[PDB]
């Protein structure tokens, strides 16, 4: 059974950075990509970026300068790091598995709110 | 014959490989690259005694018959020599028999190890399809 | 980058009716388009991939079509479990983008 689960800090100050972990099971990170997507309350979906099975990365054009994605294959973990927080970064963050050009399994998400 | 990437992609598409059993077109082009380097007459004798033939390296102990491999099953029901043409029809037909479900490309070790998990679509972007 | 325009923003319909949603891209995406369904308080779920292929377990009443820059999702004789939101997403190179969403509600 393929599973993905997000873990975050919940509340973060604009002076600090955002760090979220995606723990997976039921498949190897070397054979599939993992995408990051967010959704502000009451709004639609926004694509953040991805890390391919081979370790290469790609990001959202407007957000690229402040995002970083990496992973640890042996520990089945994927990491998302974001700096220069704004209140506009308040949203539910999801990690999802990509299989040959479709997001087939998604995590339940983790909510994040940017303090003052 | 040695194919260029866009030329092989176009032929594979005409032969119904795009999304065959859920597999996007680039998977097939990537597999051919690592298996035969786009060479329609490639061969490789495995230590175990069998030999791999053609653009998609079809095996002589399970899929085609070369009349020289112990335990030959010949599941595609075809002579291995008939798979070395410039026309990919025969090789594509056997490949479709091998991949009976959405997980069948695992039949090619080079695809599993060197193509799965990479941007296989990169092998076909810019090809006038 | 390639942007997706999804319409309409909302639909009010009754069980048994047939509805259609459109997704048009600013550049050719070569059939690499997927659709997702999202119920209130849940994560998005895959419905259709590569324009026309239904995901496992998805009912035949759902059908996808399109090519080049224009695509559509049709639901024939909609049922109670179909109400919720729908989103299109493209996979032609990077970056990937989503359409703005459509809310299907009970009439």
């Amino acid at each position: 059974q393929v599973q993905l689960q997000e873990s975050g800090p919940g509340l973060v100050a604009p002076s600090q950075s955002l760090s979220i972990t995606c723990t997976v099971s039921g498949f190897s990170l070397t054979g599939y990509g993992v995408n990051w997507v967010r959704q502000p309350p009451g709004k639609g979906l926004e694509w953040l970026g991805m890390i391919w099975g081979d370790g290469n990365t790609d990001y959202n054009s407007a957000l690229k300068s402040r995002l970083s994605i990496s992973k640890d294959n042996s520990k089945s973990q994927v990491f998302l790091k974001m700096n220069s927080l704004h209140t506009d970064d308040t949203a539910r963050y999801y990690c999802a598995r990509e299989r040959d050009y479709r997001l087939d399994y998604w995590g339940q998400g983790t909510t994040l709110t940017v303090s003052s | 014959k040695v194919f260029g990437r866009c030329e092989l992609a176009a032929a594979m598409k005409r032969h119904g490989l795009a999304n065959y059993r859920g597999y996007s077109l680039g998977n097939w082009v990537c597999a051919a690259k690592f298996e035969s380097n786009f060479n329609t007459q490639a061969t490789n004798r495995n230590t175990d005694g069998s030999t791999d033939y053609g653009i998609l390296q079809i095996n002589s102990r399970w899929w085609c018959n070369d009349g020289r491999t112990p335990g030959s099953r010949n599941l595609c029901n075809i002579p291995c020599s008939a798979l070395l043409s410039s026309d990919i029809t025969a090789s594509v037909n056997c490949a479709k028999k091998i991949v009976s479900d959405g997980n069948g490309m695992n039949a090619w070790v080079a695809w599993r190890n060197r193509c799965k998990g990479t941007d296989v679509q990169a092998w076909i972007r810019g090809c006038r399809l | 980058d390639i942007v997706l325009t999804q319409s309409p923003a909302s639909l009010s319909a009754s069980v048994g009716e047939t509805v259609t949603i459109t997704c048009r891209a600013s550049g050719n995406i070569h059939n690499y388009l997927a659709w997702y369904q999202q119920k209130q308080g849940k994560s998005p779920q895959l419905l259709v991939y590569y324009t026309t292929t239904l995901a496992d377990g998805v009912p035949s009443r759902f059908s996808g079509s399109g090519s080049g820059t224009q695509y559509s999702l049709k639901i024939n004789s909609l049922q109670p479990e179909d109400f919720g939101s729908y989103y299109c997403q493209h996979f032609w190179s990077t970056p990937r983008t989503f359409g703005g969403g459509t809310k299907l509600e009970i009439k």
